[PDB]
């Protein structure tokens, strides 16, 4: 996902996409006349967002799909081994703290 | 030294307090499999049906998109293949990555 | 007509599998993205937990290494009872890490800096004007091993050079 | 392109590393050439590309390390030949060799360290050669140059 | 006597002995720990591998459209402030000053090369100022006027307006809103 933010106008920095921000707006529209002659090149940059946007849209859903299998499968088996290793850690401080208070209890008997 | 002689209960129980700090490391370990394995189960179930929809592409739309031309005719492939002697003889960098390679 | 079915079912395949599966990987692999950051930083601090297995399950196994180095010593073959340093060395390097808890608290060094092995307590005693019975300014109570620092840490928010109503404990009444 | 790797040792600069404008088309062209199964071929070609380029940059630093210019001054006498930097950029381009080569994968692939053998076994022979060269200018006389051998020890 | 030395015997001997045995078993546990961690991140190579696919032409489309409605503002004619917030949603709430008055000044700041030079950035910042004044009345309506809204209408509507900052102007609109009686 990662969209629908405020974003206006974050990184003011007009990005000069086909340099259409540079050519129409920043070279023929330098002192606020245009963007009306340049607004046509902005809607033309929206058609260019449909052709550039369609072009990237083709490559958007293009890389697929084989397999990331053991991402899920090793997520499952490694999650179960993560549960058993968590049993080894809770067991580790179980017997470990058991010895700690055990010989700290016989060491409290040394107190 | 001059009076500290009972150091076993205090340095060793302080080491057991360090083991209680290492019991807080066991809280970092149960926290480790808790947060990490929670991300494992959560992203796992979160993206298993993403593998069922990527599988819907990768099984149904895969061999569906393959067997589009299960029967397809004789002259038309010469026509658009000749149009890929148009487009394949435009170079690579004009045409582009999956443009060129997918026309291949 | 099967080519019309290619336009319908295959425009459904490319358009609808690409857009619908684009929602599956967009939203669901966005959950795999942020949850990938969760298991990512969880893997980093998990490696810090593996470092804690060296920092505690090996450091207290270094304490155990001195321990079974002393039962491995076992040199009675009773006066070899000084089997710990961490009776002195790491116990006044842990209590000189109470000269680092002291030196952090400061908590002498300022200029006493002698012996606070058990810098035994600190309290928040807002003092009283002992004659009139009204309150005085506040004071941290720094009860060290053998010297007292009844220090007004106001507005000395350190605990570097706070107002040291100080004396030694051997004649403190 | 070629360059003196000492220039990336004098200025200590990071070593060349190709990037994703290629690499997407590269790995794409690879598994694309595992549908075509000739990724082994263009792989061996690529062993050609980077192996020869290490013969180019490491042809720059053949000069100050084939000749250990301190023969018998005291005997040893400076600790200061250039087999050190030779072996330095040899290992560091072995490093970006290792990363940059073994990046580009559909992850499970067999011949990735076998590629590393295909690229570096000749450069194993290159170090074996110049190892021969300083092995014989530091030869035929203990204290020729006899202490300076220890830096060779360093290098090996 | 050997009661105390029996505490030395059982406590010291068993403590050292089971300290080494339990800590060595704990070292085997740490071996399983780095085992599962290595297999874990090694399985988490597909995370980054799929995670390169963040195709931010979405950012070029919200940014290109941001240039588009920015130019609708930059015709000195961006009257698209649906009244006046837009009500109950413009991102999720009052965002006519959030995404757009910050684009009136920040897109007044959006200088490509020359790009409607500082004659336009000033009055575009006066659209940031008019939408900022209505923004002040807006979050003033959110939290300063209500002042009865224990719900999100004070909380997540001014905090929905928390792309605008300076909430001690709202505390100024608490000595003029809630301590206005005071």
């Amino acid at each position: 996902v990662k969209h629908e933010p405020a974003l206006g106008q974050n990184d003011v920095f007009d990005l000069d996409p086909l340099s259409f921000d540079k050519w129409v707006p920043f070279l023929r529209r330098a002192l606020d006349k245009n963007q009306l002659d340049p607004v046509i090149d902005e809607l033309e940059n929206s058609i260019e967002d449909n052709f550039q946007g369609l072009e990237l849209q083709l490559l958007q859903d293009s890389q697929m799909n084989d397999k990331l299998e053991t991402s899920i499968d090793e997520i499952a088996n490694i999650q179960g081994m993560v549960q058993d290793t968590l049993s080894s850690e809770i067991s580790k401080f179980q017997i470990r703290l058991s010895e700690s208070a055990n010989e700290l209890i016989v060491k409290k008997q040394m107190y | 030294m001059p009076a500290e002689i009972d150091i076993d209960e205090a340095d060793v129980l302080v080491l057991s307090q360090e083991l209680q700090k290492t019991s807080k490391l066991t809280f970092e370990i149960n926290k480790s499999l808790k947060k990490i394995a929670a991300t494992s189960n959560q992203s796992s179930q979160l993206f298993t049906p993403i593998l069922a929809r990527n599988n819907v592409l990768t099984t149904l739309q895969r061999n569906i998109e393959s067997t589009l031309n299960s029967v397809a005719s004789v002259k038309d492939l010469a026509n658009e293949a000749s149009k890929y002697e148009i487009i394949l003889q435009k170079g690579i960098n004009q045409v582009g990555l999956k443009q060129y390679t997918q026309v291949v | 007509k099967f080519t019309s079915n290619l336009t319908d079912l295959s425009i459904q395949v490319q358009e609808e599998v690409k857009l619908n599966i684009n929602k599956s990987y967009n939203e669901i692999m966005t959950v795999n993205n942020d949850l990938n950051v969760a298991m990512l930083e969880l893997k980093r601090v998990r490696a810090n937990i593996n470092d804690l297995n060296e920092v505690l399950d090996q450091c207290t196994k270094i304490a155990e290494k001195r321990l079974q180095l002393q039962d491995q010593i076992d040199q009675e073959r009773m006066r070899r009872d000084r089997s710990s340093v961490l009776i002195l060395e790491k116990f006044w390097d842990t209590e000189l890490d109470q000269l680092f808890k002291n030196v952090e608290g400061a908590q002498k060094f300022i200029n006493s800096t002698k012996g606070r092995h058990i810098l035994m307590n600190s309290a928040n005693w807002m003092e009283l004007n002992t004659t009139t019975g009204k309150p005085l300014q506040m004071v941290q109570i720094f009860i060290l091993n053998d010297l007292v620092l009844i220090a007004d840490k106001s507005r000395d928010k350190q605990n570097d050079f706070i107002v040291s109503q100080c004396y030694p404990l051997k004649d403190v009444t | 392109k070629p360059f003196d790797p000492q220039i990336n040792i004098t200025k200590k600069m990071p070593f060349p590393y190709y990037e994703d404008q290629q690499l997407g088309a590269l790995s794409w062209i690879l598994d694309y050439f595992h549908g075509n199964s000739e990724g082994s071929i263009i792989q061996d070609i690529l062993v050609g590309e980077r192996s020869k380029l290490i013969l180019k940059c490491m042809a720059f630093l053949e000069p100050f390390a084939k000749e250990i210019s301190t023969a018998k001054n005291a005997p040893y006498e400076k600790g200061s030949s250039g087999m050190n930097s030779y072996t330095e950029a040899l290992l560091g381009f072995i490093a970006n060799e290792k990363s940059l080569v073994d990046d580009l994968y559909s992850q499970y692939t067999e011949s990735k360290p076998h590629v590393l053998s295909q690229i570096l076994s000749p450069l194993i022979s290159a170090y074996a050669k110049l190892f021969g060269a300083n092995l014989k200018i530091v030869r035929s006389n203990l204290e020729n140059f006899g202490f300076f051998s220890f830096e060779l020890v360093e290098s090996i | 006597f050997s009661e105390q030395v029996a505490t030395q015997e059982v406590i010291h001997s068993e403590n050292v002995i089971k300290l080494s045995k339990d800590l060595h078993t704990t070292l085997l546990t740490f071996d399983k720990l780095d085992d599962r961690l290595t297999n874990v991140t090694q399985v988490v190579s597909p995370l980054g591998d799929k995670l390169e696919t963040a195709i931010k032409k979405k950012q070029n489309y919200i940014q290109s459209v941001e240039l588009i409605r920015r130019y609708n503002d930059f015709y000195s004619m961006g009257k698209s402030d649906i009244v006046e917030q837009l009500r109950l949603s413009k991102n999720w709430k009052l965002n006519l000053k959030s995404v757009k008055l910050m684009k009136n000044l920040l897109i007044l700041s959006s200088k490509l090369e020359t790009s409607s030079i500082p004659k336009t950035i000033n009055t575009k910042l006066v659209i940031e100022k008019y939408s900022e004044m209505m923004e002040n009345e807006l979050l003033e309506n959110f939290n300063s006027a209500y002042r009865e809204n224990n719900f999100t209408k004070l909380n997540e509507i001014a905090i929905i307006l928390n792309n605008f900052n300076g909430g001690v102007n709202v505390i100024q609109s608490f000595i003029n809103q809630h301590d206005y009686f005071i």
